[PDB]
């Protein structure tokens, strides 16, 4: 339930760190 | 901070007096009595069961629906004060908190609003600090409200005994005969068929 | 109107007659609103709150104008000012803040 | 309680009054009706003939329907101080 | 020459209704939802209505030239107007699937000297080019003259 | 008249609204008796008293006047209409009394 | 305050009374049946509530 | 007070009065009526005849304009009460 | 519906009927200024009123749900929103305008979260 | 449908049977409203509002069940989860919008 | 459900009442359950908890259903839930955990 | 049986037989589902709702019955016995699923 | 060719009704439960329903093989698609008495350079592949990209 | 009941942790 919302929370942070380190890496 | 004993014994003579309030205003004697006597009056029967019965009748409904209230209040405030663990500032502060429960249980919340905004009371957070000054005439009026309640709906099974014997008598062309006389016996043999007195009585508790 | 007032039944209540006090006043002051140059429509909605009891400092009611202008007709601003005074009288106790006037186009040209 | 509850008990109350009523008034009504038709048509010009039969014709009512009048009431009341504790509110 | 094309029944209506009154000839394109309009005054119509508030990269880029072109000229009819270049920038089809997009117009006008526009003028401008495109809102047109100064609050 | 119209009571309430309207309609007539005022609308707000407190709030009007084509109201017109309509109105401070033209300038 | 208090229960008094003799059934007393409408009168209204409001609103 | 404050208030109320008695006594004399013309029509001598129609007559009439009556009695004792403070002056 | 509605009135009318006819009208009048405004095709207003209650950690607010559609493209501006969020808050006695929700034809939340 | 429903003449009913009506009225017009947005085909509202007290004794709070019959394919948005539950909750007196429960079709949880 | 509800009968009970309204919740509930995709019919059971006597306990209600299922439709972990959410939102104070659900074959998906 | 049993009722009613009447419904209704069920053919129900007294100090937690007929070797699952409970459990008040008793046309009880 | 067989009337009604709405030619095999379609549209129509919600070892090797297989070639008519491969893992006859099995799918895909799924076209690979296995829940249907990124939620 | 709920939720961080791993050691 609540651990799920959590674990959801956990890959968008995760997703979004990524998404900025390739965004300046690729160019 | 705990009071000497000669002031705690004066408390306590001056509360033992102000107990005839307490009964009437904070406990459930004021609707049973209510009740009691509107049902007097709906059998016919203006002083069938004597006042004293009535009141004795009264006193030990109001003292058995009250036990669970009583025995909180030993448990929690009067126990402790006893074994002088606790003052009795303190103790009686403790032992408001079941009764107020118990009134709130009971009470209507539109009373309780008009009681606030009359007094100026500023805005209050939840059921959990509201002065016993505004708790008290609103439990009041609440049970005033409920007792009618209960009196005018029991009045209804008399009014139909009533309407279908006057009714019976006058097709029959009968256009002096009174019907009070011949519903008194019938309203007696309708109360007695239905165990009437422990079915309100056990009504009444349930209410509670 | 004032007329839906005067053709009615006598089996009404209270709360009809309020409402319909309400209603009319609604007509009325879109009727004069329109009745000004710029506007050639007008809609008025009131908010009276009941009685209080259950409040404590009471609260003051709300209304909302929309009006439709005139090809390019713009109200200006001591046009808004009176359209805001006007409604705000009209109505016991409401406080010119809580009236809000809109145009056919959903522009807010109070605050 | 909202002023509906109230008349719906006094409803189901006057509905419980009438089929207690009806027993006796339908057949005491029939009684006089049909004395009264025999008598205008023969001319036999005297109102408090009516009344003798009427009594019996009900009596009879009662002895053949007392019971029924007896317990439907009860199996009323018996709901209704019943329903005490749960129309106050 | 269409002075509208491809409107709704309702405004199709209003704006017959506002050329009826204004004594303009005006031929409702058959099934075509456009209205085609003395060719002189196509323009100053165009205008008049929106005061009223009436009613491929290539291609689209053409498109949007064209387009940009053609508001410029609609508003270059007003008087105080000397010049207006007209900036649409839509977003290409949002590529993020999350993030929502929506179309947007830069609108520059040069005055001629000593003159300005009014807040009718300029609530017209906006409105033309609010409509012209799909999606945007007025509140996304801003208006400035060739001195930088914004004209839409 | 629209009060005596041969109708059977209805309402103190009902009889209320009526004085308000009887009276906002002979304050509009004497406004466009004024020669610059060819029509005018007087809206009064008689106030609603509290509950447990004591608080006599003061009532309100607005009047919308349209002038002859043209012509204005002099100051001392934008004075005599405020005396009036504050003295038909039981209590009416003048600071209450709003008045405005057809054009939606407040003259007071 | 008190005599216009008393209004009310004596329309409904009035009214059952009236009901009652003019149907036929004039040997019934009013009051016994009357008693339990003005109690249904009484806990309909609010009257203990809108009593004491009325009683603070009267200073 | 005054008479006048007394006699409009108390015409206002046998007015309310009046409102709530009258589809009762206007059916039960209807009734009573229709029944003692058929009566005599027929010359039936019988006194008894009426009353069992008025009976059914008044408690179909009270339970189709129930509400009515009584929501109309409770908004005048409701403005009643909330007018008494202003009645003292 | 509306005015309209509250006009064949049957005697039997509850307290309680006659507020929630008081509300089905005030929601029709609404939505019908609403699709009045220039943008919007057809509107559609629900009201939640709740009578009150003396706590204020029991006391919630009335609350009001607007659904519009718009003509093809008529995206509704920001300053539109902000009227029809004045609106509808004022036609309802003591509706805070952060109460008012509006929605779109495609499920976009207009106002605020 | 809800509304047209509880004006059905009727004379035998009950305080119950009036707030019975007017909840299914509620209803029906929310289950109208939800299906008047593009993608949704059919929707269905279900209430449950507690019987509430003049006392004071436990406030609570209501709950509501949506279901959604969407368009073959017509996936709402996240935006489209959201303002449905924004307009069911405030059509409730007091529905906290945490219990909503918006389904699709399937049996997918939209919440 | 509500056609049972307005079938023109006199008024008989309140428990006469109660029963009608719980029969018709239970009927909409199974309604919209078959509504659902995988669902060929479904079967509703609501038992409302009885007031007791001298005790101011609360109980809470329970519920049983009862799905068929289309040749092979097996219910997602999502769809077992999302008919929890449902039958408890329907019944006034109703736990979740107190939602049954069983299929055609006597499994309980619950 | 049936909640048709109910619909069709004389005005002569005593709560007794309201009562006794919704038993019988719940029963039918509950044996219905059951039979529902793949391997059941045909399922028979009977409830003992015990009737509220304060002559008692406690009322004993209702209990249920439930004899089933299965389809030639349609043996039931031991998760078919469970669901069974479950159901018959929660459609009584207060019904502890340990007071239902599941039993077969041969007369081996499926439960405990 | 057979866009679906066996379909109950309900699913066979609801794929006609689609169908006509699409203006696309059908023949519903008689009695044969089956709905033969134009050959070229075969797999889009079959993934385009799927989005609406519509609807021996050897041999079972082989059958699992050919299913698989089939499932792939549709998925793989989605523009992103470059590649798919779906692998069922329905366990033998439950040998364990007491234990219940259930069956699930793998489905890797290979996208495009550049592209990616929406969530339509996810939840339309999940339905499927659910749609095309006796007692195959959605949720034990994962989907994953060349990159091991999880799809379904 | 709640210990499958735990063993879900321990099941799916394993995958996830497992899967994050797997994306670094492909390329």
């Amino acid at each position: 339930d609540l651990n799920d919302a959590q674990l959801k929370f956990a890959n968008d942070v995760e997703s979004r760190i990524q998404r900025r380190i390739e965004a300046i890496l690729s160019p | 901070q705990s009071w000497s004993l000669s002031v705690q014994t004066l408390v306590f003579i001056t509360s033992l007096t102000f107990l005839p309030a307490i009964l009437l205003m904070m406990t459930s004697f004021t609707r049973i009595i209510i009740v009691f006597g509107l049902l007097r009056n709906a059998l016919g029967t203006p002083s069938a069961p004597p006042n004293q019965v009535l009141l004795g009748l009264a006193l030990f409904l109001t003292f058995f629906i009250m036990s669970p209230v009583i025995d909180k209040i030993y448990v929690d405030a009067y126990q402790p004060f006893s074994e002088q663990k606790i003052s009795m500032q303190e103790a009686l502060d403790k032992g408001a908190q079941p009764l107020r429960a118990f009134m709130l249980r009971q009470t209507r919340e539109a009373d309780l609003a008009l009681f606030a905004r009359l007094a100026n009371s500023g805005p209050l957070q939840g059921p959990e600090a509201v002065p016993m000054r505004i708790l008290l005439p609103a439990y009041v009026t609440s049970e005033l409200k409920t007792a009618f309640q209960i009196g005018f709906t029991i009045f209804i099974p008399f009014l139909i005994i009533d309407l279908v014997i006057a009714s019976v008598l006058m097709a029959l062309g009968m256009m002096m005969v009174p019907p009070a006389t011949i519903a008194l016996p019938f309203k007696l043999m309708l109360f007695v068929l239905v165990d009437g007195w422990q079915l309100l009585m056990g009504s009444l508790a349930q209410s509670f | 109107g004032f007329e839906l007032l005067d053709q009615e039944k006598f089996g009404i209540s209270q709360f009809s007659e309020q409402v319909n006090y309400q209603r009319a006043l609604e007509g009325e002051l879109a009727r004069t609103i329109e009745t000004l140059g710029p506007v050639k429509s007008a809609r008025v909605h009131l908010a009276m709150p009941k009685p209080s009891l259950f409040v404590r400092e009471q609260k003051s009611p709300s209304a909302s104008v929309t009006v439709t202008l005139e090809p390019g007709r713009a109200l200006d601003e001591g046009q808004i000012s009176a359209v805001v005074h006007l409604v705000s009288s009209a109505v016991a106790g409401l406080p010119p803040g809580n009236v809000t006037l809109v145009d056919q186009s959903g522009h807010l040209l109070t605050q | 309680m909202t002023p509906e509850s109230v008349m719906m008990m006094g409803t189901e109350a006057m509905k419980v009054a009438l089929a207690l009523a009806a027993p006796l008034l339908l057949v005491a009504l029939i009684t006089g009706l049909i004395i009264s038709i025999l008598q205008a048509a023969t001319q036999i010009n005297e109102m408090t003939l009516s009344f003798i039969p009427k009594i019996v014709a009900v009596f009879i009512a009662i002895i053949v329907a007392g019971p029924w009048m007896l317990n439907l009431l009860l199996d009323y009341v018996r709901t209704l101080f019943s329903n005490l504790p749960y129309i106050i509110g | 020459r269409t002075l509208f094309s491809n409107l709704s029944d309702q405004d199709g209506g209003a704006i017959v209704a506002q050329l009826t009154q204004m004594n303009i000839p005006y031929r409702f394109a058959n099934g075509s939802g456009a209205i085609e309009v003395p060719a002189d005054k196509v323009h100053e119509l165009r205008l008049r209505l929106a005061q009223q508030g009436l009613p491929q990269f290539s291609e689209q880029v053409n498109y949007q030239r064209a387009l940009e072109g053609e508001l410029a000229r609609t508003i270059e009819t007003l008087g105080p107007v000397k010049s207006a270049r007209v900036h649409l920038a839509m977003p290409k089809p949002s590529l993020f699937v999350r993030e929502q997009k929506s179309p947007s117009a830069s609108v520059t006008v040069t005055l001629e000297p000593g003159r300005a526009l009014d807040e009718g003028q300029i609530s017209a401008v906006v409105h033309l080019v609010s409509s012209a495109v799909a999606g945007l809102p007025p509140g996304n047109v801003t208006l400035v003259d060739q001195s930088g100064h914004l004209l839409t609050q």
